C-alpha cells in the first residue's frame, strides 16, 4: 500500500509516469492478483491510476505517430 | 434531361434511343406518322412527340 | 458543376398524423410536416421524400409489398408513390377531408375514411404502365351519421371494422355477396369509439372509447347474437385515450393517454404488461411491428418520437425535434456530425451518418444566435442572447468554459481563432466586438471602430485575419495578432447583413441590403468582383399583404452567405423562399432552389398581430465533404447532396473511350488503361470495377504512374467509398500507395486536394482507428490473463 | 535539456541545415546508447519530429546514401522504445481495470 | 456482362482471402456491442400514526438530550416485495445447440452466421448465458468458434468485439482457470491468427501520420 | 419577523404532527413566478418580434432528450485531475 | 379604441411583481426575476430609464405601451403629420425598422431599434424629400 | 362461431 501511495503521485506527472507503470507492471506479474484486491485501501489507490494511465497511454502513441514523418523521408528520397 | 440519352426521329418514321456512353442504340421505334419534333420534359420521366 | 438534389431533413422526426412501420418490419415511416421522412431503424440510417404536398399531411400507409405508399394532405389531395423508386406515381382528389387510409390485407384495395362516409378504392397496379385515371372505386358505405376515427381490415381482407364520433362500432364486409355476414352496429360505450379489432381467429371483436373502456364481443346465444360478454376499464384519473392499436398475433393492445403515458396491455386478460410517460402532452399516434416487439409512439406537441424493444424494454430509436424555427448550423471540421441552433436556447448535436441527434444542450436561457466550431473540431462555441458565449467539449460533452461582457452584451454573432485560443462576438446594441481568451475565461479587449452595429464576424483559417462587417455600411480587418494592432476599414455600398470567408483567406464575401454580393481582396482592400441578386430572389406576397409582390420590398437579399470549400461558389439564403448557388469567377447563377411549398406557410406562393410562420432560410453552409450543403428553415435542417451523381459528365473524352473497352482493357490485363479511361467517363460504377479489379501487387505501380490531372479525383473517390466500404485494408494500401508515391505533390498543392485529404482522413480517423482500439486493447487483454499469476 | 521549451522550436528553426545534419549525428550515437535514449525519449521524439518536418524538402534532396543508414537505424530503435512504453501502458491498464471489476463482483 | 448492361456494379463480399474485410454493415454496430451495457444503465427509466414517536429538545426535553441520551433494510425488504409482486404480475437455445455441433464437426461456421444475424441485445445475453463450470467445454468452443472466424478474414470488426464480450462477462473464469490445458490450448490458438492480424494498424496508423504531415507541412 | 395574535386553527397534536412530517410552499411559489413569466415574456415577445414566435409549453416517465450521449459512461467524463 | 389587451399586460406586470413582493426578500430567486424584468421593461423602452420594482409597479401604464407602437414613434419622429397617416404608411409597405420591412401597425419598437427605424430604400415618398432638398441621387436609388 | 370467423 505504502509503494502504490508513491506510483500513483508518481504517476500523475508526465515526467516520472515511466517509472511508476513497470513499477505495476512487476507487481502484478509477481503477486496473486487477487489478494491485491483485499488489501483495504487498495482500490482506492487503484481508482486515481487508472486515468492518468490512460493519458499517458493516448499520448506516447501519438508519439509513434508521428514518428513515420521519417518513412517519409526515406520513401520520398528513395524516388 | 441526364445528359446520358438521345432520342431521334428522322423521315424514314423511326425513333431509336442512343445511349451515349457505349454510342449504340438501344431501342427502336417505328411511328405510323413521322415525328416532327422530340422533346424531353425536364425531370425526364416524359417524352414530349 | 455539381447538380445538388434534396435528400433528408434533420431536426424533425415526427410532427403529426399517423406513423406506420414497414411491412418487413426494419423502417419506419414517420410524417414530417409537408414532406415524408422515412428511417432505416436497423441500417440506422434515414431519408425524406423529395415529394412534396400543397399543404400539411394527413395520413399515410404502405402497402405489405413496400411498393405503394399514398399520402394524403388535409385537403384531401392524394400522392401515390412508388416506395422502392421513391418516385411520385400519381395525383388524385378525393375532395374532402381523409382522417385514415389504410391498404387491404389483400393489397388490392384501400380504404378511406371520409366524414362519416367510408370509401373503398381499387389499388393501381405498378407493373402497369402510366395510366391518367388508375383509381375506380369498389363501394360507398355510408352507415355513420358523424365523423370516423378510424377503420380496420379483417385479415383475410373480406371485413372492415370502423369506429367513429357515433360512440359505436360498425362492421362491413368488402364483398357484396357478404353483406349479411357482417352488417351490425355495436354500441354500449358512453365516449367515443376510436378503434375496433378483431382477434386473430376473429370470433371476438375489442372496442374501445374514449373514457377508457374495453368491450369484448362475441356471438352467442341468448337465436345468436352480438353481446359484450366481458368489460374492461382504464382508470386513468383525468387522462383520455387518444390512440389505440392492436396485435391479434400477440394479443398487444397499445394505448396513448393525453396525459402522455401509453399503457400496454394483454387481452383478454387484461394484465398490464408495462406503464410508461413520454412526457406531459398526448401520444398523438401509436404503431406496432410486424413481430409485434417494436412499438412506435409519437406526441405531437413536442414533435417526440421514439420506437420501444418492449420485449426486451430498450428504445430502438428516441429522438426529439427542435421546437423552434433552427436558428443556425455548424459542420463538424470533418463533416461527420452537425449541430444545430434553436430559439429556443437548446443545442443539438446531429450524426449526419444516422442522421439522429447524439445530445442536446440546454444551458443557454435565451435563443442562441450563432455556434461554430474550432480548426481542431474537439471544441464547439455558441453564443446567445442571454448574455453569454459557452465553450463545450465534444469529445466528453460539457460546458468546460462560459464567457461574458461586463454588462450582459446581447450577442448575434461569434468567431473563432483557428489557433482556438481567441474568441469574439458581436452584438446589435454597443457597436463593439468583445474578445475573450479562450484558455482563460478573461475579456482582452474591445474592439472599436464600428459607426454601426456588427452583423457577422470571421477569423482567417490560414491567415488570422479577422473580417468585420456592420449596418455601417463599411468592412473592417484586424490584425489582432502581432505587437502592433492595425485596423483597414473598406466602404460597401449599403449595409452589409451576411460575410464569408475565402478558405485561402485572401478574399472576402458580403452579402448588402441592395442584393449585391460584393468580393474583395483582403491584402490589396479592393473590391475583386460583384453579384448581383435581386432579380434572382423569389419572394412571395404575403396572404396579408396588401401590395404586389413585384413591388414588394420586404426580401430581396440575402441573410446568409457561405463559400464552397473549393472556393468557386456560394450559396446564400434569405428571408425568402429561394436559395441561390453562384459560380464566383464567372459571377452567373449555377440553380436555384425552391425552400418549401407548403400553401400554409405564408411566403411560399390594433392591439393584436396578424402573424402566421414564414418561410425563411435562417443559415447555410457548405459540408466540408464538398458533396452536400444544410439550409437550416423554420421546417427544420434541410441537406441538399449531389450523391446520386447519376448525370453523365465525361471528362477529356474521346471515341475510342468507351465501357466495352475499359473491360477489355481489364481483361488484357491494363490496369492503368483501364483506370485512367474510367474517369475519362467519369461512370462510379465503372471506377468501381476497375478500382476492385486491380491486384494487390500492381496497386504500387499504377499509383505511381497516375497522371497528376485525376490524383485529385481517385483520391476524393476512395474517400467516398471507404467511409461506407467493408474493404478497409484494401482502400489502406491505396491510400498508401497514392500518398507514398504523390504525397510530395499534394504538399506543393494544399488548397487543390484539401476536400479529398480531409475526406481520407475522416476515414482513417472515424472507422479505421476504431478497429485498432479494440484490435489492441484484446491483445492487452490475452497478456494480462496469461501472464500474471491466477487467482487462489 | 537545458534550453527552455518555449524558445526550443525558435531554436530548431533558426539552426542551419548543416548543424541538423551534425544533429542526426547526434541522436544516432544517443540512440546507441539505451539508457539514456529511454530516460529522455519523450523529448528527442518532438525534436526530431520538428526538424524533419521543417527540413523534409532539403532532407529528400540530399543524397547521401549513408544519410539513409541513419535515418534506417534511427527509426528500428526509435520504434522499440515507443512500442515498449505502449506496449507496458496497455499491460498495466488492462489488468488494472481487471482488477476493480473483481472487487466489484466480490463486494456485489 | 448483365451488370454493364444495366449500369451498375456490386461490390465484392472479399476481395481477396489474405485481405482484410469488415462486415457488411453499419459500422456503429461495433460501438454499441462494446458499451451496451452503459447503453443499458442510462437508458433505464427514471424513477401518520396514532401513537407518533419523538423524544428530546423539540419535545422539550433537554434534560434527556443534555444527558447525553439520544431502516434501510426495511427498504431492501421492500424492494424484495416489490419483486415478489412482479413474478405473479406475470404468469406465462438455437446459439447453444449450434455450438455444441459446431464442436462435433469441427465446423463453426453455421454458428459463425447466426452471430452476426443476432441483435446487439442478443448478442450480450449469449455470450454471458454461456456457462462457466469445469470443464469449460462452451468457452473453450466458443474461443474455436471465433478463432475460425478471424482465419477467415471476413468481417473482422464483429470477431474482434465478440471476444472483448467474452473477456467482460468471463474473463474471471478464464483467469482463475488459465492453467487448465483446453482453455489455454484454445487460447494460445488465438493468439497464433491474431497476431498476424496486426499489420492493419501499421496501415492506418501510417497512413494517418503521412496525411498529418502532408496536409500540414 | 412576525408573531401572529390570533388562535392557531392547527392544534396541538397537528403543529407537532407538521414537523413528524426549502419549503414546498416557497416551491411553489418558485413556480407560480416562472409561469407568470413564461407567460409574460411569451407575450412581450410576440409583440416585440417581427417572425414567428411560438407559444411556449406516479408512472415512470421516458427522459425525452438527454444531454449527453447514451454510450459514453460517467466514469468517462471526469478529467484526472478531478478523479 | 380598445386596450383590452394593453389593460392584461399592464395587471399582469402589477400581479407578477405583487407575487415577487409576497416571497422573502433574502431570497435570491426573487433578486434576479425582479431584475431581469426590470431588464425586459427597460430592454422594450416602457421603462425610459432603470427603474426600481416600486416604479415598476405605477410607472408601467396602457400609454406607456401605446407610446411604443411603430405608428406612434413615427409621429413624434417627424415621418407622418398623423397616426392615421403613419398606419397608412406601415399599411402601404414604405416603413423599414432595421433590416427587415413591417407592414403591422401594431408592431412596436424596442429601445435599441428605435434608431433604426427609416423608410424602405426605393419607396417613392423618400424621392419627393431629396427632390424637396434636391439632393436626389439616381445611384442610390433614392 | 362468429360470422366474421376466418373462412
Amino acid at each position: 500500500i505504502l509503494l502504490m501511495k508513491r506510483c500513483r503521485d508518481w504517476n500523475t506527472n508526465a515526467k516520472t509516469h515511466t517509472i511508476a507503470q513497470r513499477t505495476i507492471r512487476c507487481i502484478l506479474m509477481h503477486h496473486n492478483i487477487a489478494k491485491l484486491s483485499e488489501i483495504p485501501g487498495m482500490v482506492k489507490i487503484v481508482d486515481a491510476i487508472i486515468p492518468y494511465t490512460q493519458r499517458h497511454f493516448t499520448r506516447v502513441d501519438n508519439l509513434v505517430e508521428q514518428s513515420y514523418i521519417l518513412d517519409y523521408a526515406l520513401v520520398e528520397m528513395d524516388k | 434531361p441526364e445528359g446520358r440519352w438521345i432520342v431521334s426521329a428522322s423521315l424514314d418514321s423511326t425513333i431509336r434511343t442512343w445511349d451515349l456512353p457505349t454510342g449504340g442504340c438501344i431501342d427502336g421505334i417505328i411511328v405510323d406518322n413521322v415525328a416532327t419534333n422530340v422533346k424531353f420534359s425536364p425531370n425526364g420521366d416524359l417524352l414530349a412527340t | 458543376k455539381s447538380d445538388f438534389k434534396f435528400s433528408n431533413l434533420l431536426g424533425t422526426v415526427y410532427r403529426q398524423g399517423n406513423i406506420t412501420f414497414s411491412d418487413d418490419g426494419k423502417q419506419l415511416l414517420s410524417p414530417v410536416g409537408n414532406r415524408v421522412s422515412v428511417f432505416d431503424l436497423i441500417n440506422n440510417k434515414s431519408f425524406t421524400f423529395e415529394y412534396e404536398h400543397r399543404k400539411n399531411i394527413a395520413a399515410i400507409d404502405l402497402n405489405k409489398q413496400g411498393t405503394l405508399l399514398i399520402s394524403i394532405d388535409e385537403d384531401g389531395r392524394a400522392i401515390l408513390v412508388n416506395f422502392k423508386a421513391r418516385n411520385v406515381l400519381h395525383h388524385f382528389n378525393f375532395k374532402e377531408k381523409c382522417s385514415a387510409v389504410k391498404f387491404s390485407p389483400d393489397g388490392r384495395l384501400f380504404a378511406l375514411a371520409s366524414g362519416r362516409f367510408l370509401q373503398i378504392w381499387k389499388t393501381p397496379d405498378v407493373n402497369k404502365d402510366r395510366q391518367f385515371a388508375p383509381f375506380v372505386r369498389h363501394r360507398v358505405h355510408a352507415g355513420h351519421f358523424q365523423d370516423i376515427t378510424s377503420l380496420t381490415w379483417s385479415q383475410d381482407s373480406r371485413f372492415i371494422l370502423t369506429t367513429s364520433k357515433d360512440l359505436s362500432a360498425k362492421i362491413w364486409s368488402v364483398d357484396s355477396e357478404e353483406k349479411n355476414l357482417a352488417a351490425t352496429t355495436f354500441n354500449g360505450h358512453r365516449d367515443y369509439v376510436m378503434g375496433a379489432f378483431f382477434s386473430h381467429d376473429q370470433e371476438k371483436i375489442y372496442t374501445v372509447s374514449k373514457d377508457g373502456a374495453v368491450f369484448v364481443w362475441e356471438f352467442t346465444k341468448r337465436k345468436y347474437s352480438w353481446r359484450i360478454t366481458k368489460k374492461h376499464f382504464f382508470y386513468a384519473n383525468q387522462a383520455k385515450v387518444k390512440c389505440v392499436t392492436f396485435h391479434p398475433a400477440t394479443r398487444l393492445l397499445a394505448v396513448g393517454f393525453t396525459s402522455g403515458e401509453f399503457r400496454l396491455y394483454d387481452l383478454p386478460d387484461f394484465t398490464l404488461i408495462q406503464q410508461l410517460s413520454m412526457g406531459q402532452n398526448p401520444v398523438n399516434t401509436v404503431s406496432v411491428n410486424q413481430t409485434g416487439e417494436w412499438l412506435a409512439f409519437g406526441s405531437s406537441k413536442l414533435g417526440q418520437l421514439l420506437v420501444y424493444e418492449w420485449q426486451s424494454e430498450s428504445y430502438i430509436l428516441k429522438q426529439q425535434g427542435h421546437f423552434d424555427s433552427t436558428n443556425s448550423l455548424a459542420y463538424s471540421p470533418d463533416g461527420s456530425r452537425v449541430v444545430t441552433a434553436s430559439e429556443d436556447g437548446k443545442i443539438k448535436v446531429w450524426d449526419i451518418t444516422s442522421g439522429f441527434c447524439l445530445a442536446t444542450f440546454e444551458e443557454h436561457t435565451s435563443s442562441v444566435t450563432a455556434v461554430q466550431f474550432a480548426k481542431r473540431g474537439q471544441v464547439m462555441f455558441s453564443s446567445s442572447l442571454d448574455g453569454t458565449v459557452r465553450a463545450w467539449d465534444l469529445i466528453r460533452y460539457r460546458n468546460f468554459r462560459t464567457f461574458t461582457g461586463t454588462e450582459r452584451i446581447q450577442f448575434n454573432c461569434l468567431a473563432v481563432d483557428p489557433s482556438g485560443e481567441v474568441v469574439c462576438a458581436g452584438s446589435l446594441d454597443n457597436f463593439d466586438i468583445h474578445v475573450w481568451s479562450v484558455q482563460t475565461g478573461q475579456l482582452l479587449d474591445a474592439l472599436s471602430g464600428h459607426e454601426g452595429p456588427v452583423s457577422c464576424l470571421s477569423f482567417s483559417q490560414e491567415n488570422s485575419v479577422l473580417a468585420s462587417a456592420s449596418w455601417d455600411k463599411t468592412i473592417r480587418i484586424w490584425s489582432i495578432f502581432g505587437r502592433s494592432q492595425q485596423v483597414e476599414p473598406i466602404e460597401v455600398y449599403s449595409d452589409v447583413l451576411a460575410l464569408s470567408m475565402r478558405p485561402d483567406g485572401k478574399e472576402v464575401a458580403v452579402s448588402t441590403l441592395k442584393g449585391q454580393i460584393s468580393i474583395f481582396n483582403i491584402e490589396d482592400a479592393k473590391q475583386v468582383g460583384n453579384i448581383d441578386c435581386r432579380k434572382d430572389i423569389i419572394s412571395g406576397r404575403f396572404n396579408q399583404d396588401r401590395f404586389t409582390a413585384k413591388n414588394s420590398e420586404r426580401s430581396k437579399f440575402f441573410t446568409t452567405i457561405h463559400y464552397s470549400f473549393d472556393g468557386m461558389a456560394i450559396v446564400a439564403g434569405g428571408n425568402n423562399n429561394s436559395i441561390c448557388l453562384y459560380d464566383v469567377p464567372n459571377e452567373v447563377l449555377l440553380k436555384r432552389f425552391i425552400v418549401s411549398r407548403n400553401m400554409a406557410l405564408n411566403g411560399t406562393l390594433l392591439s393584436t398581430r396578424k402573424m402566421r410562420p414564414e418561410v425563411r432560410v435562417t443559415s447555410v453552409q457548405f459540408s466540408p465533404t464538398a458533396n452536400a450543403f444544410a439550409a437550416a428553415s423554420t421546417e427544420g435542417l434541410l441537406i441538399y447532396s449531389t450523391n446520386d451523381t447519376i448525370l453523365f459528365d465525361p471528362f477529356d473524352l474521346d471515341v475510342d473511350v468507351t465501357p466495352h473497352s475499359t473491360v477489355e482493357a481489364l481483361r488484357e490485363k491494363q490496369f492503368l488503361n483501364a483506370l485512367v479511361m474510367a474517369f475519362r467517363l467519369n461512370e462510379e460504377y465503372l471506377i468501381n470495377k476497375v478500382y476492385e479489379a486491380i491486384p494487390i501487387k500492381e496497386i504500387p505501380l499504377v499509383a505511381s504512374n497516375i497522371p497528376a490531372i485525376y490524383l485529385p479525383r481517385i483520391l476524393k473517390f476512395i474517400g467516398d467509398f471507404a467511409i461506407e466500404s467493408q474493404h478497409i485494408e484494401f482502400n489502406l494500401i491505396w491510400i498508401k500507395a497514392l500518398l507514398s508515391a504523390s504525397g510530395g505533390y499534394i504538399n506543393e498543392h494544399k488548397y487543390l486536394f484539401s476536400t479529398a485529404m480531409r475526406s481520407i482522413q475522416r476515414f482513417i480517423v472515424r472507422v479505421a482507428k476504431e478497429v485498432v482500439n479494440t484490435t489492441t486493447d484484446n491483445k492487452y487483454t490475452y497478456r494480462f490473463l496469461v501472464s500474471t499469476d491466477g487467482s487462489m | 535539456l537545458r534550453i527552455r521549451m518555449s524558445q526550443l522550436e525558435d531554436a530548431l528553426m533558426v539552426m542551419p541545415f548543416s548543424y541538423v545534419l551534425k544533429f542526426l549525428k547526434f541522436i544516432d550515437t544517443v540512440m546507441q546508447n539505451k539508457t539514456l535514449l529511454h530516460s529522455h525519449l519523450p523529448l528527442i521524439c518532438k525534436n526530431l519530429f520538428f526538424i524533419i518536418k521543417f527540413n523534409h524538402k532539403e532532407l529528400v534532396s540530399q543524397k547521401n546514401e549513408e544519410l539513409k543508414l541513419q535515418i534506417n537505424r534511427v527509426k528500428t530503435e526509435l520504434r522499440s522504445a515507443l512500442k515498449s512504453t505502449e506496449d507496458d501502458l496497455g499491460f498495466n491498464v488492462q489488468g488494472l481495470k481487471f482488477v476493480k471489476q473483481q472487487w466489484n463482483l466480490r463486494h456485489n | 456482362l448483365n451488370d454493364i448492361d444495366f449500369n451498375t456494379y456490386t461490390s465484392l463480399e472479399q476481395i481477396d482471402k489474405e485481405l482484410l474485410t469488415l462486415s457488411i454493415g453499419p459500422r456503429s454496430k461495433m460501438n454499441t456491442l462494446l458499451h451496451l451495457d452503459v447503453i443499458r444503465k442510462r437508458s433505464k427509466p427514471k424513477e401518520l400514526p396514532f401513537f407518533l414517536q419523538l423524544s428530546g429538545e423539540k419535545v422539550g426535553d433537554e434534560a434527556s438530550v443534555r444527558e447525553g441520551i439520544a431502516h434501510r433494510r426495511d427498504q431492501e425488504a421492500q424492494k424484495k416485495l416489490d419483486a415478489e409482486e412482479q413474478m405473479n404480475k406475470f404468469k406465462v437455445s438455437h446459439f447453444t445447440k449450434q455450438l455444441r455441433e459446431g464442436s462435433q464437426s469441427k465446423d463453426y461456421s453455421s454458428l459463425l452466421a447466426t452471430l452476426i444475424n443476432f441483435s446487439p441485445a442478443a448478442v450480450d445475453l449469449e455470450i454471458r448465458s454461456l456457462n462457466s463450470f469445469e470443464p469449460f467445454d462452451e468457452i473453450v468452443w466458443f474461443i474455436d468458434a471465433l478463432t475460425q472466424g478471424l482465419k477467415s478474414n471476413k468481417n473482422f470488426e464483429l470477431y474482434e468485439t465478440f471476444m472483448s464480450l467474452l473477456f467482460k462477462a468471463h474473463g474471471d473464469v478464464i483467469h482463475a482457470n488459465n492453467k487448465n490445458q483446453d482453455i489455454a490450448s484454445a487460447l494460445q490458438n488465438w493468439e497464433d491468427v491474431h497476431k498476424k492480424e496486426d499489420r492493419l494498424d501499421d496501415l492506418v496508423k501510417f497512413c494517418m501520420g503521412v496525411a498529418a504531415f502532408v496536409t500540414t507541412a | 419577523f412576525e408573531l401572529s395574535d390570533v388562535k392557531s386553527s392547527k392544534s396541538l397534536a397537528e403543529i407537532y404532527e407538521d414537523d413528524y412530517t426549502l419549503s414546498e410552499e416557497l416551491q411553489k411559489a418558485h413556480s407560480e413566478i416562472s409561469e407568470l413569466y413564461a407567460n409574460l415574456v411569451y407575450k412581450l415577445d410576440v409583440l416585440s418580434s417581427v417572425h414567428f414566435v411560438p407559444k411556449p409549453a406516479e408512472t415512470p416517465t421516458i427522459s425525452m432528450e438527454d444531454a449527453q450521449p447514451l454510450y459514453m459512461s460517467n466514469a468517462s467524463s471526469l478529467a484526472p485531475q478531478e478523479i | 379604441e380598445d386596450y383590452h389587451k394593453y389593460n392584461r399586460i399592464c395587471g399582469d406586470i402589477r400581479r407578477l411583481a405583487n407575487k415577487l413582493s409576497l416571497l422573502p426578500p433574502t431570497d435570491p430567486f426573487r433578486r434576479k426575476h425582479e431584475q431581469l424584468l426590470l431588464d425586459k421593461l427597460y430592454a422594450m423602452g416602457v421603462l425610459t430609464t432603470k427603474s426600481k420594482i416600486s416604479d415598476l409597479e405605477n410607472k408601467v401604464t396602457v400609454s406607456a405601451i401605446c407610446r411604443r407602437r411603430l405608428p406612434v414613434i413615427m409621429h413624434r419622429l417627424k415621418m407622418a403629420e398623423t397616426i392615421q397617416d403613419a398606419v397608412k404608411f406601415i399599411e402601404q409597405g414604405h416603413v423599414r425598422v432595421g433590416p427587415n420591412l413591417i407592414n403591422d401597425p401594431a408592431y412596436l419598437v424596442t429601445r435599441n431599434m428605435e434608431d433604426y427605424v427609416t423608410w424602405v430604400d426605393n419607396s417613392k415618398i423618400k424621392k419627393t424629400l431629396l427632390r424637396y432638398r434636391n439632393q436626389i441621387d439616381d445611384f442610390d436609388f433614392s | 362461431v362468429a360470422p366474421t370467423a376466418l373462412k
